[PDB]
């Protein structure tokens, strides 16, 4: 049971810690977007309609 | 949806070309890759459903059932290999192929654009299930269990088939995208009454209905573990998903014809719960619990309010994960005591403490401990049925006493008290078994954090 | 930030501290302790984060769903126009739902910040809430879980029949 | 504003940290009961600051810090409500739980599962301070079922004893009978007011609210062991004496009375509900104190005593005095 | 134990004879409560529908259903 | 397990009743099955219909939380008459 | 059904006006399904005669695949021909008889009165 | 390749992904023809979506 | 404890002239 | 002895010959690599990165957007004296009622 608990916490933290560090390095350095009015004649792509950079990356790549 | 059917079909040369010890590892690895891939269907919109082609679309209703189905294959492959270690390599590949084939039929049952393709896949899911139950089952009564499962369902569905062809001759098409827009109000006659019965009774059988549920406690205790997982978690939810598709066409005759089946389900969720009080057979107790929970899904679909549909889909997802974990806990006893009698093996907290904690978590989520989405689904169903009629809360609340009383008794009998003296093969919990419990329960505990992905087409 | 008008607030009128007792009250000293030890380091961390944010400016846009022909000018059993009508109505349905949510937030915050005198001082927010719930009940209530623009138009035609009968029976 | 809400949430997050400490261990702990006792000591010291800055000003607020769900008109937000009741009960609950843990370091020293016991007691404290700080009926139902299930897991502590498990099953049976009325109350408020938040319930001010008050009286009867649904509190002494001393005397059993004191803007406008609460409280405080006259097990006598005081709490709610009742809880 | 589980589960219908006693128990226990709850909920919903269709039921704030 | 130890239908002749008493491991005078009224029992014995709480606890049983031996014919409602459920032990009044 | 159509020209598998249609490609997915059936016929032919399932009879599997694709191509041509004949007869009959096929005046939803049946 | 069996299902998903993106070309009959998402085309951009 | 497969007693049901 | 038969085998303990077994396979290298496959592609792929993917969904069914639109449109009808919601959804000038 202790071996299962140690392996469970290890294989969760294996991408728990670096991806939380990546969320930190995106939210501090890249930066959350700011609301703006729509200009004249400018038509964005569909991923430029969302707030967080990770949602924008998902909407550009996967969707 | 052809990016999910092609890898599921590619899992057949992935399981027939693998080496003699690799046939679990390759299928588990690639099926987990498919399950992580399956989150791409969260591109849903508040007005439009995610619509792929003339053959497949996937709304916000079919999407959580798809993620659950493509997640349920690796859990079945983990759960169903300790009792198949001495089995021959060819039939082991056949068992893995039948599980992959059943996943292949399920993932294009839920994404069916046109409803006769929904019918063909909806009755195509019988065949690998039937082969699993009658071939890789464990006891004598599985062969009888291959008939009661089969000839009930077809006895509703071959009229249902006829009904769908009538719509193909009357509305002009069986597309769900068309029949959101060409649906006509169905008046009162005996013709439209048997139209309603032909549309609904096959799904009543596969919910199951109280009275037509006789196949279910025999098809769960006689299947193997992967069979019991896939009959509890998905194959009872084909009926709920199909009713949510098919009650679009059945207004307003459902507003006065659905009353006896509402009464059947609102009293069956009391009677099968009282049956869950008095089961010597643990896997029978979990099967009657599945009946006692799906009765509220029948009620929430027939009263057809938004709180009821969101509660019904949340309870379908949450009860799928809960009942799959409960049958795997029954397997984790039965692989060590070799009997499904619940009164045999008592006092397992003195022997398996972390497994007893998993028994505790599944026994608390079975009685809908908030803020788990068991309680979200149960709660919204009870709210909508108080909106339907103000006395029904009694039959809800009384049920929410007895839903505790078999969830805790199974917690008290199998875990608490004096241990058994003549049993000394209670082995420690394998990493397979605890990984199995974690992959059952921890997605259900993470969906408490963000339930808005499993709340139907009308969130 | 937000918009101050759609989420209205009365002007903050705090009273002055009137020290009468000779013991120094611990709130001013705990306030200065939280001010020196916690408030200013969190200020410096937030301004460091702000200086990191300002180097790469970009924007999203609030998507405009422009108006299309609704269900009343669509030919019967024509899906190419009533699809647009149905998507327009479902987006307007979500918008009316969030308007009712905004009115609920106004009413609850009025009841909290008007304290014990909440029964009198929140009559305007209660009147706005009662009117918008009567409008939402006459617009979208009792449709069904398979709701559509056909259902909403059928309800609206039934209610206009009842209003025309009410006009005719008293004239 | 920056102080009150901050140390308020710091109280609850400080409580939730040793659960993360006990779940994420590899080694055997160097004196984990001292760790959790020092945690709840500093949680009392922390939560005394919002109490003082409420006693001076009279500053009540609401921390709706995380909107969690939107069911088409109803906003389920992670919303805490700091009013008179939380500000006077959270120091009492934390202080009594701190005394019970420093008693449990003496009583449960023979247990090798002492760390599991302090984990469970902290989990009960977290769910109880979710119950008393909830802004709405769903989060109050979260705290309700949390303290009910911890009543199960701490009555049935010595799980090899059959009577302990039977008394725990009894306690959950009576609690779910209370949950019938509480879910009836949530159903009535959703259907007839479109809310679970207490602000909108108090603002709309229903007057034909006989049925939801019958539901809340059934909830209080299930939780605070009133007559008809009382005997689980007699049988609930089969758990450990720190469990009885904390839960079933000071912290758990005053939750249904807390639910009734919470709804004083509705129970102030009903005469029949007050008469029902008055007769039920007199019935409870007669029957339990009469049963306590001839007994010989001391834990049974003190449990009948606290159920008699719960009957007295029900009486003083029934006389339109919720604040004397809450003063009586914190006393 | 195997004998008791066999007598409780797998030897119930092969020990059955449909007579007047078991028929008047099975009909009184199976369809009796269903017909009773049918009358109860049908009477209550007819009363509720008659109140709603005239506006005699106070349905001022009811917008979540 | 083999079929001649498993339960059968309700017996008619006294030699069938005696062979079934030989099956269930209990004496012949004490062998009482449930009466043939068609409820679905069969030849299962009707044990004296009290709780396991009335069992003398100082005896060294094989299953002490059940207070029940090995091979002894269990009651039809055995999960009902355990100490976790309905107690039929005698009361003073 | 069409016994008055295929009676002036009997035993024609593909008529002259069957070539006025686009023929199926070699990459037709129905033809690829028939080729999959040919490979499965090769696999079952190996398996029932106790041969290696992947190794034995590469000429045998190759002619099973080629034979099913070669028959399936002309079956798909006849299939597409007969459905084109069905739609051609339908459209010529709709053109010839206007009084049996009126242009339906689709009145918009502002005039269509559908009775509202509420759910409660 | 020494691990040729671990590239059936990823290449299978590439194949299904390409068939779905290619099937989205054949259902492009209303590519920039809806009564909502209609607009003037930006320069050096001949389709609105692929 | 192992899987049940049919024996001679079960298989003599399928051996007569009729079923 | 009717239907001559193998003796029934033992319910084998994997921990006798292999006390480092996880329970997947009796050959230990294949067993521990199956453990690594389960934990890596089950937790370090699907739960953590998948929960990150579900965590930052781009506005699942417009629950953000419909709020923000409302925070404009109430502004569009708090200023200019319009009511916050009509009792009519569709325009009553373009509805043809059936005459009586
Ligand atoms: C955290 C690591 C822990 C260890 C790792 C392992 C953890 C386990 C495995 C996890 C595996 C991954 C799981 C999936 C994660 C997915 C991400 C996610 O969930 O995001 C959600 C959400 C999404 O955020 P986002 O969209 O990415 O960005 C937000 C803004 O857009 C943008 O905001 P921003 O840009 O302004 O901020 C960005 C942020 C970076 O972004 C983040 O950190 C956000 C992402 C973190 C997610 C972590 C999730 C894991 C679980 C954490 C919680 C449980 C831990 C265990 C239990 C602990 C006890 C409870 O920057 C900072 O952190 C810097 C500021 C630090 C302030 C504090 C210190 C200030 C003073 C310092 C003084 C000293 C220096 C002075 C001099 C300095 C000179 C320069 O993130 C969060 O909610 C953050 C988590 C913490 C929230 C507050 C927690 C306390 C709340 C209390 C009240 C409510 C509860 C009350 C309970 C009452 C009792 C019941
Ligand atoms: C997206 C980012 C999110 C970040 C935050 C994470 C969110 C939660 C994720 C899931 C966490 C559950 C972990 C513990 C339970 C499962 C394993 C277990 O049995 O542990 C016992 C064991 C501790 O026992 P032990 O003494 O060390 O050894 C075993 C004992 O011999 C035998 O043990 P025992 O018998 O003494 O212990 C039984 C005891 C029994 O205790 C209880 O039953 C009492 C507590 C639960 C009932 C009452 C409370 C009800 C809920 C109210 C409070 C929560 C909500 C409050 C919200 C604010 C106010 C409204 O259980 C516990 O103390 C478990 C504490 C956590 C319980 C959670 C609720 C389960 C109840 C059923 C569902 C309830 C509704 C849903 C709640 C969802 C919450 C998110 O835990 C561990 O050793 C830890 C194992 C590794 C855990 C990994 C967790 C993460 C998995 C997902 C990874 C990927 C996602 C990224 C997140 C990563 C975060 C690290
Ligand atoms: C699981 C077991 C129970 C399953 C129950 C299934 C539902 C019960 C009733 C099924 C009836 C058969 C399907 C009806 C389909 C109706 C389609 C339709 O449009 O009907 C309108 C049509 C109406 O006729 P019409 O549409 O041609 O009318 C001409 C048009 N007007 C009205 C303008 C004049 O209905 C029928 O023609 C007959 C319908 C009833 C059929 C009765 C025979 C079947 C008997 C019951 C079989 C039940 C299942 C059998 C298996 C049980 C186990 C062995
Ligand atoms: C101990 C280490 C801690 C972390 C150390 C490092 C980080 C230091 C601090 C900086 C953090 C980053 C910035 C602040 C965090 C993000 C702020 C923010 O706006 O985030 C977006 C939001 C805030 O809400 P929102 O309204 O902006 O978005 C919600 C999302 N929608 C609207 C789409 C539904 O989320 C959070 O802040 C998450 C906080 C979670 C805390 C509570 C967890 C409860 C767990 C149980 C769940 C079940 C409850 C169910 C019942 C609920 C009530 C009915
Ligand atoms: C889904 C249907 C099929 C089922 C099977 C699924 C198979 C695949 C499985 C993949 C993983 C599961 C998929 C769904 C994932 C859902 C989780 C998720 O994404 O959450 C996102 C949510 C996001 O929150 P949100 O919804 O508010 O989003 C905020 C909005 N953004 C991010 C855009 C700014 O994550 C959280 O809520 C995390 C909050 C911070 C971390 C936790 C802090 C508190 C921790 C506990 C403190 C103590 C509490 C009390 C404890 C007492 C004792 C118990
Ligand atoms: C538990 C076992 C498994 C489950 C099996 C299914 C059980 C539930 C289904 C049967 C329940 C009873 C029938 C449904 C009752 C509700 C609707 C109804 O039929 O009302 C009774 C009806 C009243 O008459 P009226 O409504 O005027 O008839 C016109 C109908 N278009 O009365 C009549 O018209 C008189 C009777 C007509 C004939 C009845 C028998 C044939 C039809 C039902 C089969
Ligand atoms: C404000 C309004 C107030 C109204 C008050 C009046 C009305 C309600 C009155 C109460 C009715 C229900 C409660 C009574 C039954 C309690 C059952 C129970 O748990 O009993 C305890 C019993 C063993 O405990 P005990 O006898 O103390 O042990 C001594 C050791 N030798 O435990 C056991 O034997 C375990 C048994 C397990 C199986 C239980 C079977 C019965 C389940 C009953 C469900 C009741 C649901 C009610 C729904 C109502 C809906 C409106
Ligand atoms: C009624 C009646 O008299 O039934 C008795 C009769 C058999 O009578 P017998 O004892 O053979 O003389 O029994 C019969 O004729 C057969 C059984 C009668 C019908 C029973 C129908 C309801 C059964 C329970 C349904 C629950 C759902
Ligand atoms: C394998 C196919 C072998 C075919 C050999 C040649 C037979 C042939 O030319 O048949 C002609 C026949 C079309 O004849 P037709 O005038 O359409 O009449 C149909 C029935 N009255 O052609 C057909 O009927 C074509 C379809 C034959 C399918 C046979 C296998 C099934």
């Amino acid at each position: 049971d202790k071996r299962f608990l140690k392996l469970l916490r290890f294989y969760i933290l294996l991408t728990g810690i670096p991806v939380v560090i990546g969320i930190t390095l995106i939210n501090v350095f890249i930066g959350e977007a700011e609301l703006a009015e729509i200009p004249e004649g400018y038509v964005p792509e569909h991923w430029e309609y969302f707030k967080h950079p990770i949602s924008r990356w998902i909407a550009r790549t996967f969707f | 949806m052809l990016k999910y059917i092609i890898p599921t079909m590619m899992l057949m040369p992935l399981t027939w070309l693998s080496k003699n010890s690799m046939i679990w590892i390759n299928t588990t690895l690639h099926s987990l890759l498919i399950s992580l891939t399956s989150l791409l269907l969260l591109n849903q919109f508040g007005d439009n459903s995610l619509n792929f082609s003339l053959t497949f679309f996937s709304d916000s209703l079919s999407t959580p059932l798809l993620i659950l189905t493509m997640w349920l294959l690796p859990l079945m492959l983990m759960a169903s290999q300790h009792h198949l270690s001495k089995e021959n390599l060819a039939r082991k590949k056949l068992f893995i192929s039948m599980l992959i084939l059943l996943q292949l039929f399920l993932i294009m049952t839920f994404t069916a654009t046109e409803l006769i393709f929904f019918y063909i896949m909806f009755e195509a899911t019988l065949v690998p299930t039937l082969i699993i139950i009658t071939r890789w089952g464990n006891q004598t009564e599985r062969l009888n269990a291959g008939l009661y499962f089969l000839f009930y369902t077809l006895a509703g569905s071959l009229p249902l088939l006829v009904a769908l062809i009538y719509i193909q001759n009357t509305m002009g098409s069986l597309n769900f995208l068309i029949l959101q827009y060409w649906v006509q109000p169905m008046p009162n006659s005996w013709s439209n009454t048997f139209m309603w019965l032909a549309c609904m009774m096959a799904f009543m059988v596969k919910m199951p209905l109280y009275g037509l549920h006789l196949w279910l406690p025999k098809a769960h205790v006689e299947a193997p573990i992967a069979g019991s997982m896939v009959l509890a978690a998905i194959l009872l939810k084909l009926g709920g998903y199909g009713m949510m598709r098919i009650t679009l066409l059945l207004n307003p005759i459902t507003d006065f014809m659905a009353y006896p089946f509402i009464m059947l389900s609102l009293w069956g969720m009391i009677m099968t719960s009282s049956i869950c009080l008095r089961q010597t057979d643990l896997k029978s107790l979990i099967a009657y619990s599945s009946v006692s929970h799906m009765a509220l899904v029948i009620v929430a679909i027939l009263i057809q309010t938004p709180w009821s549909y969101m509660g019904a889909t949340a309870l379908m997802i949450a009860h799928g994960l809960t009942s799959s974990m409960l049958f795997c806990l029954a397997n984790s006893n039965y692989e060590r005591v070799h009997s499904r009698t619940m009164i045999l093996a008592r006092g397992l907290q003195t022997l398996l403490p972390l497994m007893a904690a998993w028994w505790l978590l599944a026994s608390l989520t079975n009685l809908a401990l908030p803020p788990s989405i068991n309680l979200i689904g149960e709660l919204f169903v009870v709210m909508s049925t108080f909106s339907w009629s103000n006395i029904t809360i009694i039959l809800m609340g009384l049920n929410m006493v007895i839903t505790a009383l078999y969830s805790l008794y199974m917690l008290i009998t199998t875990q608490r008290g004096k241990h058994t003296h003549h049993i000394n093969n209670i082995l420690p919990s394998f990493t397979r078994e605890n990984a199995l419990m974690s992959l059952h329960m921890l997605p259900l505990l993470l969906l408490s954090l963000n339930p808005k992905i499993i709340l139907g087409p009308l969130y | 930030s937000w918009d101050k008008d759609v989420y209205p607030e009365p002007p903050r009128r705090t009273p002055a501290p009137s020290p009468q007792t000779s013991l120094p009250n611990p709130i001013t000293y705990l306030t200065k302790a939280f001010d020196l030890l916690v408030d200013r380091p969190v200020t410096l961390v937030r301004e460091f984060i702000e200086r990191q944010h300002a180097k790469n400016k970009y924007y999203y846009y609030h998507r405009e769903f422009r108006r299309v022909p609704d269900i009343t000018e669509c030919h019967e059993k024509d899906v190419l126009c009533m699809f647009e009508a149905e998507m327009q109505w479902k987006r307007d349905y979500k918008v009316d739902q969030e308007i009712v949510n905004i009115i609920q937030e106004r009413l609850k915050a009025c009841q909290q910040r008007e304290g014990e005198s909440h029964r009198q001082n929140c009559a305007k927010e209660l009147q706005q809430f009662t009117q918008v719930v009567k409008a939402y009940q006459d617009r979208y209530h009792d449709l069904g879980a398979h709701y559509s623009a056909r259902k909403c138009l059928a309800k609206q035609k039934q209610r206009m029949l009842a209003e025309r009968k009410a006009t005719k029976e008293a004239a | 504003m920056n102080l009150f809400s901050s140390l308020t949430l710091v109280t609850l997050i400080l409580l939730t940290m040793p659960i993360a400490a006990i779940n994420f261990n590899t080694h055997k702990f160097t004196n984990y009961p001292l760790y959790v006792k020092t945690t709840i000591s500093c949680a009392f010291i922390t939560s005394m600051i919002p109490t003082m800055m409420f006693i001076h000003t009279g500053q009540e607020m609401i921390i709706s810090n995380w909107h969690w769900l939107t069911i088409q008109t109803l906003k389920l937000s992670l919303s805490f409500k700091m009013d008179f009741f939380s500000m006077m009960f959270v120091p009492v609950a934390l202080f009594v739980t701190w005394s019970i843990m420093e008693f449990s370091m003496w009583y449960m020293h023979s247990d090798p599962n002492i760390n599991q016991f302090f984990k469970y007691l902290l989990l009960f404290l977290i769910t109880m301070l979710i119950l008393v700080t909830a802004n709405n009926l769903f989060q109050l139902f979260i705290g309700w079922e949390g303290v009910g299930i911890m009543s199960f897991l701490l009555i049935g502590w010595w799980y090899g004893r059959t009577d302990a498990n039977t008394a725990a099953l009894q306690a959950i049976l009576y609690n779910r009978i209370g949950d019938i009325g509480f879910i009836l109350a949530m159903a009535w408020f959703l259907i007839n007011l479109n809310t679970w938040d207490l602000q909108q319930i108090f603002m709309l001010n229903p007057n034909d609210s006989n049925l939801p008050l019958m539901g809340l009286i059934l909830a209080a009867t299930g939780k605070s062991a009133q007559f008809g649904l009382h005997p689980w509190l007699p049988s609930a002494m089969e758990g450990p004496t720190p469990v009885s001393a904390l839960l079933h005397s000071s912290t758990m059993v005053v939750a249904g009375i807390f639910l009734l004191i919470r709804f004083y803007p509705l129970t102030e406008n009903n005469k029949f509900g007050q008469s029902i609460m008055l007769c039920l409280g007199a019935m409870t405080t007669l029957f339990t104190a009469m049963c306590a006259l001839t007994q010989n097990d001391i834990k049974k006598i003190i449990a009948f005593s606290t159920s008699s005081q719960l009957g007295l709490m029900m009486v003083t709610i029934g006389i339109n005095q919720p604040h004397l009742a809450f003063l009586h809880i914190c006393t | 134990l195997i004998r008791w589980t066999c007598a409780r589960s797998a030897n119930v219908y092969p020990n059955f004879r449909p007579n007047t006693k078991t028929s008047l128990l099975g009909a009184l226990f199976g369809i009796g409560p269903l017909i009773f709850w049918y009358y109860v909920f049908k009477t209550d919903r007819d009363r509720k529908e008659k109140l709603i269709q005239e506006g005699k039921l106070d349905r001022t704030f009811n917008i979540s259903y | 397990i083999t079929k001649d130890m498993l339960p059968g239908p309700y017996p008619k002749t006294p030699e069938e009743r005696a062979a079934a008493a030989k099956k269930y491991n209990m004496r012949v005078e004490d062998y009482e099955p449930y009466p043939d009224d068609g409820m679905g029992y069969g030849d299962y014995p009707k044990l004296p219909d009290r709780s396991q709480q009335e069992r003398d606890p100082w005896y060294d049983w094989d299953h002490p939380d059940l207070r029940l031996n090995w091979g002894e014919p269990m009651h039809w409602d055995l999960d009902m008459y355990i100490r976790n459920r309905v107690d039929t032990s005698p009361t003073p009044v | 059904m069409m016994t008055g159509r295929q009676a002036r020209a009997p035993l024609q598998f593909l008529p002259d006006e069957a070539r006025s249609l686009p023929p199926p490609k070699l990459t037709d997915p129905r033809l690829a399904y028939i080729g999959f059936l040919g490979y499965c016929s090769g696999l079952i032919d190996n398996a029932i005669r106790r041969r290696p399932v992947l190794s034995a009879g590469l000429h045998r599997q190759f002619l099973y695949i080629t034979s099913f694709v070669f028959v399936g191509y002309y079956l798909l041509k006849r299939q597409d021909y007969m459905y084109a004949v069905r739609d051609h007869d339908m459209f010529s009959y709709i053109k010839s008889h206007p009084e049996d096929f009126p242009e339906k005046d689709k009145k918009t939803y502002r005039e269509v009165f559908e009775e509202f049946h509420p759910v409660r | 390749r020494d691990h040729w069996i671990h590239v059936l299902v990823p290449v299978g998903f590439v194949f299904g992904y390409y068939l779905d993106r290619k099937n989205d070309e054949k259902l492009a009959a209303f590519r920039n023809k809806s009564l909502l998402y209609k607009r003037e085309l930006k320069p050096q951009e001949e389709v609105t979506w692929k | 404890a192992r899987q049940w497969q049919p024996d001679v007693e079960w298989a003599e049901q399928y051996g007569g002239a009729v079923m | 002895l009717r239907w001559q038969e193998d003796p029934e085998p033992e319910d084998e303990n994997l921990y006798e010959k292999n006390p480092d077994s996880h329970g997947y396979d009796k050959d230990p290298a294949v067993d521990v690599w199956n453990m690594r496959v389960v934990f890596f592609f089950g937790f370090s792929i699907v739960l953590v990165l998948g929960s990150t993917f579900v965590a930052y969904l781009p506005d699942y069914r417009m629950q953000e957007w419909a709020r923000r639109e409302a925070e404009r449109l109430v502004k569009y009808r708090e200023a200019h004296g319009l009511p916050l919601m009509e009792s009519n959804c569709f325009d009553p000038s373009k509805i043809q009622l059936p005459e009586d």
